[PDB]
């Protein structure tokens, strides 16, 4: 109901707006082509505006899907130059690495657990304990610990007294309180890690 | 030979066990990766379970040289009596599928999940036993950093687990005749408090005891959730960040 | 296109050197800014 | 056809045929239980309904392949598809309580729970080997009758079709071989590497 | 309320504290654009992903209001399950990894 | 006289085995027979047999 109105100002705003870029673009690539592709975030920029005139003036499935996202990439990039956010998105991105070997860690206890997941998943209780790797995401979906009484009601009443309803059950309970304690924990020591390297 | 056999069996166990044992594990746990993921076993279920018997003949004579080994300061390493349990359980259920005749139930009962997951913790084993190279020495620190403040956290989980046992106890008392079906036992009991303690629809146990007749239960209910929770939260994640920071206050 | 018209299109479109199309389920786009004039037709051989 | 094929994919919830597919013939595994449904066809009307009566089941010949299948005799019936037969021959056992007269087979309805394959030590699954790769392949031709079970009917059906079982599985006796034979076989190889070592 | 706020204006111990605690005021903020600006981005991506299509999923990844609520709740722990259960039979499997991957980053690194 | 196969088929009147592949493009056939461009002039009906 808008846009029948504003098509044609919004293509010629686009316009604007990649001319701009781009000039921009030929502007820093003025002073060097060598220190402009050795830079930490002049490459996200000059990969934005090169997707960007890619799908423009070349023909493109990219859609809305593209062109949109693309641009406020480019938003979030320009309002990272001005300051009073600038020391927060630097903190974030050196905190990543230190993230990263906590994810692994993560990852890797659950492929070790989620064995012992298996051993007891597949063509009984199935469709979120079958297909492999629906029942990591599954598991996942536990961990990260809502809204698993579907699944508590999934895998009731095998015998409706004990069975493995009990068995089963604490285990990946019990898994699931510890992995999510640990995991919550190290993620806001990592956090606080690096923002004590922020401070110094 | 005593004590000569003993030094032969200490030299040859380095390069014989080195060799022997990094190779055929590689390859057991290769067969128990393939093993597992429901859906290739349906292209298998023949080639699977005699290579799997293979692989455990292969462990028992793994216990075998252990057990005609140095013996007791065998027995000093937590992780070698690990391997002597899952073993003593391997060749228990490798007995139990030989002699076959029997007189109880089969055909996939919970006997057979109970040896399902001693095959799993035989595979956890084979995979803790292929990363004696490269564990990488960052995460080796972060492991270590992590493992430091043990018993404050040994401590936060007694008090975790006498604080649930007592609001389960309470609770239970407080739940009789008042439609159980949902916690008629113990064991339903301490899994409904794990779920209130898990934030996991206390507000629908709110919703469906309005629908009952009782109705000083829901503040209990919430009064008590909310001590518990913030309490064992700001515990756990205080207690972590400072055992992580000392750490970051050295080098 | 179901599997019903695929050996009929499939024959004709060669002698008549003119695409096939099927109906009930026809469907027009246009890119333009003028007077579109449009005639359709049966294929022969199907009606007198 | 489909609703065994669809009792077969909602009990065990899974379901593989054989190498070789046969569009007539499909294939049925060990591990899943077994539970054939039945159709009345009148070749002279348009229906064709289902079989609601009693019938007994029991394998009438065997083979490893196709025409190579063998009729069996009367005491060996007894032995291979009889709970009376005390030598382990018993090729499949149910858990049901209705049984014919003299207790000797088995009388099954469409509420059966179903057959399980058992193929003890005086069968053909015993001491057998596969011919090549994949698992073996075997060929059951068995018979469903309703001779003494059924009163609704003045002439009974003596249906006697042939069924395709693959994935058979080994004896315990090959099992404890292989790994008789691998343990043997390393700790002569670890003990020559321990004494040239030295 | 506004009356009580005004009611509450007194007792300087809380005025300490308050002391104490508003130079975090420019933090929170910057903090509470970065989450604003992540929210942009995917609720671009969502309606793009699942409202441009037309083949079901509105009012969830459609309109934008009810789009942004969607992954308010998403980005917090709260009706992922059964939103899991609303997205996997539009004829999209790699929505459930794009989601997956949103609760991973915004949750996580929002708390 | 083969139809005495043990084995059921979805459908009854053994036929359908013979004009199932053949019948998604019955409408094609008559076209080659009216306008006369299709074999010895015979048109072969499937619903005739």
């Amino acid at each position: 109901y808008l846009g029948q109105k504003h098509y044609e100002l919004f293509s010629t705003i686009d316009d604007i707006v990649l001319t701009i870029l781009i000039c921009e673009v030929l502007l820093g690539w003025l002073n060097g082509f060598w220190i402009f592709w050795k830079d930490g975030w002049n490459i996200l920029n000059f990969a934005i505006v090169f997707i960007l005139f890619m799908g423009f003036f070349i023909k493109q499935l990219d859609m809305v899907a593209i062109t949109y996202p693309l641009r406020v990439l480019r938003l979030v990039h320009v309002c990272m130059a001005v300051e009073p956010l600038a020391r927060i998105i630097k903190v974030i991105l050196q905190s990543m690495p230190d993230l990263a070997n906590v994810m692994a860690l993560i990852l890797f206890f659950m492929l070790v657990f989620s064995v012992f997941g298996v051993t007891l998943f597949g063509a009984f209780v199935p469709k979120h304990f079958q297909n492999m790797g629906v029942a990591l995401y599954t598991l996942f979906i536990c961990i990260t610990q809502d809204g698993w009484l579907d699944i508590y009601t999934d895998f009731q009443m095998d015998e409706r007294e004990y069975a493995m309803e009990v068995g089963g059950a604490i285990y990946f309970a019990v898994f699931i309180t510890l992995g999510a304690f640990i995991g919550l924990n190290l993620f806001v020591v990592v956090v606080t890690t690096n923002l004590e390297q922020m401070m110094k | 030979l005593l004590g000569l056999q003993q030094m032969i069996l200490s030299l040859t166990q380095s390069l014989g066990f080195e060799t022997f044992i990094f190779i055929v594990v590689c390859l057991n746990t290769v067969i128990l990766v393939a093993q597992t993921f429901t859906e290739l076993e349906i292209r298998g279920e023949w080639y699977f379970m005699v290579l799997d018997s293979i692989f455990l003949s292969i462990y028992v004579l793994e216990a075998v040289l252990k057990l005609i080994a140095l013996g007791l300061e065998y027995f000093y390493d937590p992780w070698n009596n690990l391997d002597f349990f899952i073993m003593v359980m391997a060749v228990l259920d490798f007995v139990l599928l030989q002699i076959n005749s029997l007189s109880y139930s089969f055909y996939n009962h919970s006997l057979f999940r109970i040896l399902k997951v001693f095959k799993s913790m035989r595979a956890l084993r084979a995979i803790r036993v292929l990363r004696r190279l490269s564990i990488l020495t960052s995460l080796h620190e972060v492991a270590g950093t992590l493992s430091g403040s043990l018993p404050s956290i040994t401590a936060i989980l007694t008090l975790m687990f006498t604080c649930l046992f007592l609001f389960s106890v309470v609770l239970r008392a407080l739940f009789q005749d008042s439609d159980p079906k949902r916690f008629q036992n113990i064991f339903t009991t301490l899994f409904t408090l794990f779920t209130m303690l898990t934030l996991d629809d206390w507000s629908l146990i709110y919703i469906d005891n309005r629908a009952q007749g009782a109705w000083y239960i829901i503040p209990i209910l919430m009064i008590y959730i909310v001590i518990q929770y913030f309490i064992f939260l700001n515990l756990v994640i205080a207690v972590l960040v400072d055992n992580f920071q000392m750490a970051l206050l050295k080098g | 296109e179901p599997e019903n018209v695929k050996k009929m299109k499939h024959y004709l479109e060669p002698l008549l050197k003119t695409p096939v199309y099927n109906p009930l389920g026809l469907n027009l786009t246009i890119q333009g800014s003028e007077l579109f004039h449009f005639k359709v037709s049966v294929v022969p051989g199907v009606s007198f | 056809v489909s609703y065994t094929i669809m009792h077969s994919e909602e009990i065990n919830k899974h379901y593989f045929d054989c190498v070789i597919k046969d569009a007539e013939m499909p294939c049925f595994l060990f591990r899943d239980l077994f539970q054939p449904f039945f159709l009345v066809q009148d070749l002279v009307t348009g229906d064709s309904g289902s079989f609601l009566g009693s019938y007994v089941l029991k394998v009438v010949g065997g083979g490893r392949t196709l025409n190579t299948i063998r009729d069996y005799t009367e005491e060996e019936i007894f032995r291979y598809n009889s709970p009376l037969d005390t030598t382990n021959s018993l090729i499949w056992k149910t858990k049901v309580e209705r049984t014919t007269e003299d207790k000797k087979f088995y009388i099954m309805s469409h509420e059966s729970p179903g057959v399980e394959w058992l193929c003890l030590e005086n069968s053909p699954c015993y001491d057998i080997i596969p011919q090549s790769i994949y698992p073996p392949e075997f060929f059951f031709k068995l018979l469903v009758s309703n001779r003494g079970v059924d009163n609704s009917t003045y002439c009974d059906y003596k249906l006697t079709f042939i069924v395709h079982i693959h994935g058979l599985p080994l004896s315990s006796k090959r099992t404890s071989f292989i790994v008789m034979v691998s343990t043997s076989f390393f700790i002569a190889l670890v003990v020559f590497y321990i004494l040239f070592c030295l | 309320s506004l009356r009580i706020l005004k009611l509450i204006s007194y007792s300087r111990g809380i005025r300490t504290l308050i002391i104490a605690v508003g130079e975090t005021v420019y933090t929170v903020a910057s903090v509470l654009t970065l989450l604003f600006l992540l929210m942009f981005v995917f609720a671009i991506l969502g309606f793009c992903l699942f409202g441009v299509t037309d083949r079901g999923d509105l009012e969830n990844w459609g309109n934008l209001a009810s789009a942004f609520f969607t992954l308010f709740s998403l980005a917090t722990v709260d009706g992922w399950t059964d939103l899991q259960e609303e997205l996997d039979k539009r004829k999209f499997t790699v929505s459930r990894a794009f989601t997956i991957l949103f609760i991973l980053l915004a949750s996580f690194i929002f708390l | 006289s083969k139809y005495d196969k043990p084995y059921a088929d979805p459908v009854h009147d053994p036929t359908w085995r013979w004009w199932q592949h053949k019948t998604k493009d019955k409408d094609y056939f008559f076209y080659l027979f009216s306008n006369r461009l299709a074999a010895e002039g015979i048109y072969i009906n499937m619903n005739a047999y």
